[PDB]
């Protein structure tokens, strides 16, 4: 009987400094899965879809937004939605976490998000 | 760099119907303690504890707990582990897996009629599945690559299409493994 393990190592990018677009956040390798893309949601509190949402910690709610993508550009669903359908790499996949930009225009200081990623087997 | 990981002990459960229930591990494989947080979705059943603290490297059972008698069900085993300009990112696996309820009323398994789909195209790929079973496909290629999808079970399922005319698929077995490959000219 096979175990589902399913496994996520994230690494830190470049420091952001004020932003730049397509600024890359960080980077996700998901591990694991039996799998295509559209069976990967990753989900945060703000629920915007396809992105997300990264908000200051100074109480002045200062917001950004990343997208999540890899490789041909694909992309995992974020809050439900593809931004940008196909079968994952063997064994793991990267994705990388990009910066968009803020719709509301950003203090220097620390930005949060809490991050669900659900992998639906099969 | 951050590591993450939860591990459910099987990658898909066959519930049989009316059974009292069924036992599964869960594994913090994180160097962190985490809350397993378990959800039963649909695609009435008691996850138990629905909710608990796993240590470091800690393994423990839950309990799954209880349709149609003419065909399996689906539902979703959810299991969560939640930790309890500078970036700060957390993140929290989510990891599914499929709960099967199958009726003892059916005859045989999955593999005894995955080569029973046919297949036919319109506007779209679409499979036939005459069984009561999910056909859980986890290879399926087209022309010479579609990415999968379970057939529900008396039931059809159009997948996209990507003039060569072959179908080749796997199902995934009950054990989680790669069932023999089939192919029809459609």
């Amino acid at each position: 009987v096979e175990p589902a393990r399913i496994t996520l190592t994230y690494k830190e990018g470049a420091p952001i400094t004020i932003i730049d677009t397509e600024l890359l956040v960080g980077t996700l390798t998901l591990g694991g899965y039996k799998t295509t893309s559209t069976s990967v949601n990753f989900t945060d509190a703000a629920g915007d879809p396809m992105y997300l949402t990264f908000t200051s910690q100074d109480g002045n709610n200062h917001q950004f937004t990343t997208k999540v993508i890899g490789k041909f550009d694909i992309s995992p669903k974020v809050n439900g939605e593809n931004l940008v359908d196909v079968v994952l790499a063997t064994g793991s996949q990267d994705f990388f976490v990009r910066s968009i930009g803020s719709k509301g225009g950003l203090a220097a200081g620390k930005y949060t998000d809490a991050v669900t990623v659900t992998v639906s087997n099969q | 760099s951050k590591e993450y990981g939860v591990t459910i002990g099987e990658s898909r459960i066959i519930y049989p119907l009316d059974a009292a229930g069924v036992m599964v591990s869960v594994k913090n494989t994180q160097d962190a303690p985490v809350l397993i947080q378990s959800r039963i979705y649909d695609e009435p059943f008691v996850v138990t504890p629905p909710l608990f603290r796993l240590d470091a490297k800690q393994q423990n059972s839950l309990r799954i707990a209880q349709f149609p008698r003419d065909k399996e069900s689906l539902k979703w085993l959810c299991v969560k582990g939640i930790p309890p300009v500078g970036v700060f990112v957390q993140f929290a696996i989510n990891n599914c897996i499929k709960l099967l309820v199958r009726p003892n009323e059916l005859k045989g398994t999955p593999i005894q009629f995955a080569e029973n789909l046919s297949w036919k195209v319109d506007g779209k790929l679409i499979a036939e599945n005459p069984s009561p079973f999910y056909m859980n496909i986890g290879e399926l290629t087209f022309g010479g690559s579609i990415p999968s999808h379970y057939i529900p079970p008396k039931s059809t399922w159009a997948f996209d299409l990507p003039g060569a005319r072959n179908v080749s698929w796997r199902i995934i077995n009950d054990q989680g493994g790669l069932d023999r490959l089939y192919s029809k000219n459609v």
